[PDB]
């Protein structure tokens, strides 16, 4: 057992009103069962989860995806649900990040 | 240069449902191809990448037989492995095989790999010379004695000899547009003060492939390690790579600190300084 | 190309 480790990030550098992917990507964590959400304001988005995959260390990772249109106000992040941990973890996206 | 052709195998025990689901997910270097899924009612052997797609039907169809094969394996390692570690029939468990081949620039095998893991930790795992195997513990040792008899050392090596490279050859010219594609890092430094306390400088690497790429900072010559941030390469989500690395500076000396980029698409080496 | 690798365990 071992707790996932989140990064939460776009594709390209966000430039406001211009379309653009969101990103969080999990990785480090056994075992599998995970849950990952993107949350736009607190709100679960509709995303796509890609195929479960592992490292050579045998720890996995997946990358959960949508599209988005940057902000003005609008806040995003990642969410994630996971046996190690006894609490949620939101990380909060940042675009310099 | 090298590159690689590597199947990634989860075999998840779920135990609340009569089968454990099976997932497989096939790699050239870093880009997916292919995957099976054992939750499909259909379950097959599918495409994840456009240049796969011109296999035909006898591709597809050897593909999800082996696929099969080896779930029906697996499955009963699921169960021969909780009776070796006196085990609770309630709890889920997990089963991951790695194997694969690793070619040179010339086709030459460096490394051939099938391994195993049960729940996170090695269990067994074929040799540098694919002619001998290492056992974790006394659980697999037993499972090593009945490889051994059995030469499956032997099948793996003539697999990884033959087929494995073969086929890497194959896809590599299939994909060629894809996975041999030198494709550069789009670059730039950002700036961020802290009141009078200097200076994070983030210098990034967006759009590149393949995966391996070197970002460091120099000042004087020398790399820069104290808060100096560097995050974990990560996916872009179309197939390319990013990654950063920031560097906290003084006040004032912005200009002396040079980010220093080495990929495979770039002609030689870039020195990037914030303006 | 998967392998078809084949023994019981």
């Amino acid at each position: 057992a071992r707790p996932p480790k989140v990064q939460v990030y776009s594709r390209h550098p966000a430039e406001n009103g211009k379309p653009n992917y969101l990103n969080c990507y999990v990785s480090g964590f056994h075992p599998p069962q995970i849950e990952i959400d993107l949350l736009k304001n607190g709100e679960k988005m509709n995303a796509e989860q890609s195929d479960l995959s592992f490292s050579k260390d045998w720890s996995f990772y997946l990358l959960v995806h949508t599209e988005f249109t940057p902000n003005a106000v609008d806040q995003y992040s990642c969410r994630v649900k996971h046996v190690t941990l006894d609490k949620p973890k939101i990380v909060k996206w940042d675009r310099d990040h | 240069g090298p590159h690689s052709l590597r199947y990634f195998d989860t075999a998840v025990s779920r135990p609340d449902r009569g089968e454990p689901r099976f997932i497989e997910v096939g790699y050239v270097d870093d880009t997916q191809f292919v995957r099976f899924d054992s939750d499909a009612p259909n379950p097959r052997m599918e495409p994840r990448a456009p240049w796969i797609q011109q296999e035909g039907q006898e591709y597809w169809d050897r593909n999800t037989r082996n696929a099969m094969g080896n779930a029906q394996i697996y499955r009963g390692n699921l169960r021969t492995a909780l009776g070796y570690y006196n085990q609770s029939e309630a709890g889920s468990h997990t089963l991951q095989i790695m194997y694969g081949c690793d070619v040179g620039p010339d086709g030459l095998l460096l490394r051939g790999y099938s391994q195993d893991a049960y729940d996170g930790a090695d269990y067994i795992a074929l040799n540098e010379d694919l002619r001998s195997w290492t056992a974790a513990d006394t659980a697999a040792q037993i499972t090593k004695r009945k490889w051994e008899a059995a030469n499956v050392a032997e099948q793996w090596r003539s697999y990884l000899q033959g087929t494995c490279v073969e086929w890497l050859q194959k896809y590599l010219q299939m994909g060629k547009d894809t996975l041999q594609r030198a494709e550069p890092p789009k670059t730039h430094v950002t700036r961020h003060p802290s009141s009078d306390l200097g200076v994070t400088l983030r210098c990034w690497a967006l759009g590149f492939y393949p995966k391996e790429i070197s970002l460091t900072w120099q000042r004087e010559g020398q790399d820069q390690s104290q808060d100096m941030e560097l995050v974990e390469t990560r996916p872009s989500g179309d197939g390319t790579f990013q990654k950063w690395a920031a560097l906290v500076v003084p006040p004032g000396e912005e200009q002396s600190y040079t980010c220093h980029v080495q990929h495979e698409g770039l002609q030689e080496p870039l020195t990037l300084r914030w303006d | 190309m998967t392998a078809h690798i084949v023994v019981p365990y």
